[PDB]
């Protein structure tokens, strides 16, 4: 009944309800591999710790649950830092388990030792801690999980020295705790709820904007009830978008970017209810271009520092977003009938249609496939049964234009970090989460971005994960090339062209299905076929580089 | 005769004797790419910042000289951390130049901002520092080079905010120092 | 209408509702002193930045409000680090404003520059940040305030470079925000509240244990309503103690230490409702000596990491403690009829009386004045009109035994840091807050501890702050001396005697009233005299060293 | 033969040559106190960990040796951070030993636990590390010592968890290493030394400027030989000042601040040999006001980052300053006769005298004792038998004016941190070091600054340390008050007056001799009497506030 520290880790994860880990093997963490083997817990082993970390993120994001990444000492850890930073800014609950040097061999200049991994993770985690005793493993794993899963969600690093993991202790000498942490987050004080609802009722042109915390708790039934009772149109940043998929068309404002054209239409919202949508990159910072300076803003966020960060607000509520949606649904299930907002919802719909039609009118594939047209080909296949993951730059900016009118099961795009390349691992992890849900994952990425993690075609084949990787190929680091041309000069393009390489050939050499396409017809055919089979695929799409997406034009 | 902070970076590198950089493009660091283009200094642009970092290490190790890596804000930097750590334990002289969020746009939840890149690099560098004024660029680049090249050799991180690099200043208002550091080690 | 960065700092503090600062002057921060001067905002300037920091803490704790500390670059900051650490572990809302080297003079080896103050504060603050532009000052000051005041409360460091403070900007170009942050904390999901209350109703021997978060929000009316309705006895750690002062005697359990003897009496609680009381030093860690392993524990805390940290719990709720107390009052208001708790309350009372009587019976002042007897002298004066601040070690362990039967307006003791000497500055800041409350502040400290900040008698005199400093003088660093005698041997006392110095003489030399006493009669006379005068005082009390307080043996 | 982790610490310290520790007791570190008791190693226990840390600094600085500070977990450590920071910027070799929470009780919200002490010390130490195993103690203590003592000197934090210290191990299972680290610093390549000497020989107006690294290795014999061979005048920042004490008057340039008036006198040096003196606060930054832009600079420093940090240099040598001084003495003992520099040396002297006389002419004690006059009273007693420690602000700026003329055994002033109050602990530690040196320590501090650590009068009395504490009392935080008047306005004084308190009365209540004086005669009498007896003293000196020291303007 002597068991290893690594066995204690795995028993604790199991008791918490973890069903998959993502990682890459090292001797330092083998005890965890052996325990997962015994317990039939899959570790999805990748070709890079970064891909494993991003996979844990994608699993968390698509699955609305904890992601777990598992990496070895030294370079195992340092290779996971981009995932950690990405999860940090995206408020994604991932437990990063890392090996580290043995405590007993401290300061011996030995293999993989000497990196202060906790110090490196400290600025980009909710909690980072190195375990000092094997007996502490269960309680500190569970503590780490509680930290990651609590509002606002975020990454945690638990550093497990080699000797601490290999050490054996009496299995009965330590208790494995349950995960005892309410599923229901804290809600606003009723006075604050009443004030918010009074403002919502009085508003002429109210909107709701959802952020990532809305996605993490996924209170879809409560959201449906609230939106049906109030008739108020709902927008979202990228991470909140899939939370709109169960709402009636009339109340689906779509991506918050659509608010841009409202002021010129003499239709700026007079009230904005921000539900975990922060002031920042996706919401127009403090510019008032999306969230008008003239609007009264009610902001609900689990981090008080966010409240009116960049703009004056009328009511600032610290609460869980899911708990708040439940509270709002409960209140509006027992108050007076709400004002009819059909005309306002129709205006929202009309303005979105005007934007889309305008883009359609300008887009031509006469000489090369237009990114907007390529995006439309994808949109035809997007519904609740699909998770869309987006990487690249111009690629996702174009893709965003077709995403508001469809109802994705999942939509995982860049957040504040904007780190080219994170999409491949993210999508791989998403596809694992999507298995149990019967969903199909589609990555839409750039030719530049795909290069970061291209070895993961190997992993898709080894694990038979039927991810479809669509490469929007404009033979360049595109948005950066546009920057050079637009902000510097037409003759100042340097370090941004990528006029080499057959990505479908690379995919094929790893055993994945490869397609190369250059038109609406050819692309439509390839995508239809790839979706018809449960096989990993790479679709290399030749698209024009020169078109400027509306989001870049605005910038 | 107004020049960008990025121009100051490159002029200081050239005076130090640097002839190659390894990197991956971002708008945050475009001023350095433009200056290198003007001065015919090659930037070997890779498919991953990690590979660029390791290339700067390989260049330093193979050529017994300073390696210079060049990465953009946020994920540019975080992608370079394995090279930093490897150079740290290997005692390899690499100057890691990284972009970062504009100082003027601090705490606005903006693109590629909000990572404390100096704190992340501190445990694995001889020196790591965020530049606060465009006029400091040449003296701080040269200081960073002296840190990297001196015994025991090792990596340094110089973090260069976007606004600090885009800022233009009168070229005659700041001196580009020489690399004045004896080639002979103490005995 | 051109104004300085320091002027922006002060305009923002004023708008947030800040009425006092504590600090010590430097040129780096003079712009803040000059703005306070213009706006008639008092800066209570001390003889040490540590005293200023602790004073901000004491003001925050006694006043249930934000404390603000103000210190200059370099040594100003490093001298404030113990306050920061103490506030961190105590969950005390203090905004530490520090000067730092000018950004334009970066890396010039100049005066007071080159300390990474934010890095030093990072492990011990909710947020620490260096301001990069003068125009960011109002929004970042307000952001820092929201960080400090949100659950769980804690310290924040805002680092303000000299040039950023001296720079002048057009006042019309930067808006000063309001503090828009709800005063009402988030509350539990009603399903969790219903379950908690159903369990509380069912229990045979339920108790409530209050922690510091209950003191910070001071929802005394709600607490009284909830306790009146349910008849459940309420205990507290040191920081929660004053929250019991308004409760009926039958439901005052007093200090949580009193639960120690319950299991021996066949009266261990079967349910514990922990409200911001963490598992740790004050609650018997995971030992089950106070919070029984056999009890069903319902724990409410704003930090999920704390929930069941050291012990399995039945129900783990993340919410604000104040909001929860309000929710509990609301749910039990029109509830009727809760089970009679008369016999259980009487048992709690009897066990407390037994402890007190037992200690009384073991305490003799035959020769030197016994610490228990000295404590009883103080207790005669403790009520809603008094704040007691406790420092020393044996001193507070003894004092704690008299604190449950009285009803202090404030009680401020060591928390987890247990840093000897923090009491003087703490009591000084408490006395400032207490002017508005109409309370008299009494510091009860040790001869060792008082030496840390003994120059603050100067400050009490300059500022005419009528703090009474009672020094329990056993001519030693007492608890540490007991450790040497008890854990090592009678012949192994070294570095712990302090057989020199006239502390009352030191106080008198700074212009304070000095008293030296050595008996029940002399001490009671001196304390009556000190309380009658509105003057700062030092009462040097010669007490016995050898007596071992109950808590020393338990601990 | 089973021994504690604390016993391992102390065996290693003893083997390294440590003879004193400074600290304040806690249970977390009691095993170290017990071991010191067994081995007759004194721990000087103070009334504040900050005073203990600064005492370790003062002992290191005055004694040119390792200082060792000993503090308990939590607040013990956080109370030591101002010493750590001061030592960091001052390049002072102090080993800070701190207790910390037991590893076995990690994350239990227990007493004194939960502070990431190593993270807090990391930005302000050469090395900071938490010990993971009792068996590692001797090798990591010795490693920390090597880190602190190596060029450039500096503070190290070794964090020793309570269980690590209390754990017992078989003494035969762990070896206590020797301190095997050469006492000789690395020297320049002979090509570099040759170039430096070639430049020094060709210069018309060469000067040498010493910094703290010169004081740490104290290569006095070599310095004298080099200076006698070349006839080149030598200046120093505050920390290098006492290294000029064994030189002939003609080559004593004194404090580097004296270079200020040279350019206007058409006498700016054309060559400056900087030996551990950094570009920064004490050397005029990159202004060229002391180190002329027109001069060729040879800079020698153990840290390459410092070479030409703020100004272009001609030759940048990474070496130990002591090793370099030895190398220079050796080279100039064997080369040709050096050009006569008598006239240049006399110019240096005349310019220093002109400064001193100008201040003397302007200073009047008609209505209150003038800070310059008070400083002169002290200077009368300064020689090899004295260490002067300087704190306050206006106080040390005035004092600096009399320091170049005298030859102190030690002079310890504020460095870059400029942290008011560090003087008291510093001077207490210096007095301990000074015991074996046969020196008397005098602290010269401000009325503001003395308040920081005023309880240490207790420690002086308990330990019978005859420190003389002179308080220049201008009833204010003086330099800051001048700032308000000069930079803001005469009606803008706020938070800077201190018109209360009898400091001599406070000292007397702690059992130290107290004096209150207000004139040259009364001050002279009190100081003479204090110096005549080996007893701790406080001399509370009423001085004028209004006079502006030359350095304040500059
Ligand atoms: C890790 C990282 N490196 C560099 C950048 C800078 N950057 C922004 S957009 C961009 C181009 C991305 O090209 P691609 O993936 O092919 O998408 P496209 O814009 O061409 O559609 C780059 C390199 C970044 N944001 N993140
Ligand atoms: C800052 C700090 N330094 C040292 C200690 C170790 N310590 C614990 S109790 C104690 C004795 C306190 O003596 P005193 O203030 O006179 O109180 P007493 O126990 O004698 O009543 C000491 C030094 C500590 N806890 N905090
Ligand atoms: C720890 C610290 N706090 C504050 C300051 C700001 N400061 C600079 S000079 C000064 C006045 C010191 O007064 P005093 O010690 O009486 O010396 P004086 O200038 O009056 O001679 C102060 C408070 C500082 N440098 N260090």
């Amino acid at each position: 009944a002597m068991i290893t520290g690594g066995e204690l880790v795995v028993r604790t994860l199991i008791k918490a309800g973890v069903e998959h880990l993502f990682g890459l093997h090292g001797a330092h963490i083998d005890t965890i591999f052996q325990a997962c083997l015994d317990h039939d817990v899959p570790i999805i082993d990748t070709r890079h710790e970064a891909a494993a970390g991003h996979a844990a993120e994608g699993y968390a994001r698509a699955g609305a649950k904890l992601g777990v990444a598992l990496v070895t000492a030294g370079g195992g850890f340092t290779n996971a830092v981009t995932p950690i930073a990405n999860a940090w800014l995206d408020r994604t609950p991932v437990l990063f388990l890392t090996g580290s040097g043995a405590l007993r061999d401290d300061e011996t200049n030995t293999l993989q030792a000497g990196i202060d991994q906790v110090a490196m993770a400290a600025p980009i985690t909710k909690w980072a801690h190195r375990v000092m005793a094997t007996e502490h493993i269960p309680r500190l794993v569970m503590q780490a999980i509680r930290a990651a899963l609590s509002a606002p969600r975020g990454p945690v690093l638990l550093d497990l020295p080699w000797d601490i993991l290999m050490n054996q202790i009496d299995e009965d000498s330590v208790i494995i705790p349950d995960l005892v942490l309410s599923a229901h987050g804290a809600r606003p004080d009723p006075a604050d709820l009443d004030q918010a609802l009074a403002l919502l009722r009085k508003a002429e042109r109210p909107v709701i904007v959802l952020g990532s915390e809305a996605s993490r708790t996924a209170r879809k039934t409560a959201l449906s009830a609230f939106v049906a009772a109030t008739g108020v149109p709902v927008f979202a940043d990228y991470e909140g978008l899939s939370m709109l998929s169960g709402l009636p068309d009339a109340m689906r404002g779509g991506l918050v970017q659509n608010l841009y054209s409202f002021a010129k239409a003499d239709a700026a919202p007079d009230l904005v209810l921000m539900l975990g949508a922060r002031f920042g990159l996706n919401t127009g910072h403090g510019s008032g271009q999306l969230i008008p300076h003239s609007a009264q803003v009610i902001q609900v966020d689990p981090d008080a520092c966010e409240l009116g960060r960049l703009q004056g607000i009328a009511l600032g509520i610290v609460a869980d977003v899911g708990g708040t949606i439940e509270a709002l649904a409960q209140a509006t299930a027992q108050d007076a009938a709400w004002p009819d907002r059909g005309d306002w919802c129709a205006k929202v719909t009309d303005l979105a249609q005007e934007r889309y039609a305008s883009i359609a009118a300008k887009s031509s594939s006469e000489h090369a496939l237009h990114p907007f047209h390529a995006s439309q080909v994808i949109a035809k296949h997007v519904d609740a049964g699909v998770t869309v993951v987006a990487d690249g730059a111009l690629t996702y900016l174009w893709l965003s234009e077709v995403m508001s009118r469809v109802k994705p099961g999942g939509f995982l795009c860049h957040g504040y970090l904007g780190s080219m390349g994170v999409g491949f691992g993210t999508a791989l992890g998403a596809q694992v989460a999507d298995l149990e849900a019967g969903r199909r994952t589609i990555l839409v990425t750039g030719d530049g971005s795909v290069g970061y993690s291209i070895g993961e075609f190997d992993t898709l084949v080894r694990k038979q994960l039927p991810l479809i990787v669509i490469i929007m190929n404009n033979q360049s680091w595109g948005a950066t090339l546009h920057f050079q041309q637009l902000a510097v000069g037409p003759n100042r393009v340097t370090g941004t062209r990528l006029e080499n390489g057959s990505y479908h050939g690379v995919a094929a050499a790893f055993g994945a299905d490869g397609y190369h396409v250059d038109s609406v017809e050819s692309f439509s055919a390839a995508l239809a076929q790839a979706l018809a089979h449960n096989r990993p695929a790479c679709i290399n799409v030749a698209v024009a580089l020169d078109p400027i997406p509306p989001e870049e034009l605005i910038i | 005769a107004m020049i960008t902070g990025g121009e100051l970076v490159v002029r200081t590198l050239i005076k130090a004797g640097v002839e190659h950089l390894f990197g991956l493009h971002g708008a945050h660091i475009d001023t350095i790419f433009q200056a290198c283009l003007d001065h015919d200094v090659p930037i070997i642009d890779t498919r991953h910042e990690a590979a660029a970092g390791h290339a700067a290490e390989g260049y330093a190790r193979a050529g017994a000289k300073l390696g210079v890596a060049l990465v953009t804000a946020g994920g540019g930097f975080t992608n370079a951390v394995t090279p930093i750590a490897n150079a740290w334990l290997d005692r390899t002289p690499v100057l890691f130049l990284t972009g970062s969020g504009a100082l003027r746009d601090d705490e606005t939840n903006t693109l590629q901002a909000g990572i404390d890149q100096v704190a992340m690099a501190a445990p694995i560098t001889k020196w790591a520092h965020r530049v606060m004024a465009t006029e400091h660029i040449p003296r701080l680049v040269m200081q960073a080079i002296r840190a990297a090249l001196s015994a025991p050799r090792g990596p340094v991180l110089l973090d260069l905010p976007w606004d600090i690099l885009m800022n233009q200043i009168d070229e005659d208002s700041v001196i580009i120092p020489d690399l004045v550091l004896s080639a002979h080690g103490a005995r």
